[PDB]
């Protein structure tokens, strides 16, 4: 995943989550970019799926 | 199973948002986006229960799609959890509403604006949607939006979060029961 296209104003709801590196299981790419973007760069990916 | 409850594809988690009828033929509405590139459709993660396949797909520009059951033993119940539905309306400015969806379950607001505009970015544009200050969150994508007995929209996306509250745009049922001339029972 790349978070250049964010952030966004909105996410769709389906469910496909991701492990981002605060151990906190994001919902979707969407969520997780904006997430990204928020903490001004400082949140990776730690790996697909659940944390 | 019903309004509100979970729904899996190849993949990923979505709700199912009304069960609909034509005739003798059943399906589920549910969002385009979750119906968008999907064939089948299950009711647990283990894929083991099928519900039954897409017969229709309308996103980016609207937001619904509509699956035909296979299932022929499931119980496909005409409600929202426990909740009857027995008609479908047009949305309005100050509607108080519900929505149902798989990861947050129920949660209340009302319609603050109609025919909004929703950028989802990549040219996924989706128009003429009901703006709410209902929360939502990934998994809610199709629930159910209702008020009272009445089926109003399908849960499409928005943002925030149920905790510190949020923004969710829903898809006028309404439109899609005429596009794919089904109704609610």
């Amino acid at each position: 995943v790349d978070c250049s296209e964010y952030p966004k104003p909105a996410c769709t709801d389906e469910y496909r989550p991701l492990c981002g590196s605060d151990n906190k299981t994001y919902g979707n790419k969407c969520n997780f970019c904006n997430a990204v973007v928020e903490s001004n760069g400082t949140l990776t990916l730690s790996h697909f799926g659940k944390c | 199973i019903s309004g509100g409850d979970a729904i899996y594809s190849s993949t990923g988690r979505c709700s199912l948002g009304f069960n609909v009828r034509s005739g003798s033929t059943y399906y589920f509405l549910t969002a385009g986006h979750c119906t968008d590139g999907a064939t089948t459709w299950w009711a647990n993660s283990a894929r083991t229960t099928v519900l039954g396949t897409t017969s229709g797909s309308s996103f980016p520009n609207n937001d619904y799609g509509i699956v035909r059951y296979t299932n022929t033993t499931i119980p496909k119940d005409g409600t929202v959890g426990g909740q009857d539905i027995t008609s479908a309306a047009n949305a309005t400015v100050g509607m108080a509403v519900t929505r149902r969806g798989s990861t947050t379950g129920t949660h209340s607001g009302s319609v603050t604006a109609l025919n909004a505009t929703v950028n989802y970015g990549g040219g996924d544009v989706v128009y003429g949607m009901i703006r709410t200050n209902v929360c939502a969150e990934p998994g809610d994508s199709g629930g159910p939006l209702y008020s009272g007995t009445r089926a109003i929209g399908l849960t499409s996306g928005g943002s925030g979060n149920c905790s510190s509250g949020g923004t969710t745009f829903f898809q006028p049922v309404t439109e899609a029961l005429s596009a794919y001339g089904v109704s609610v029972y």
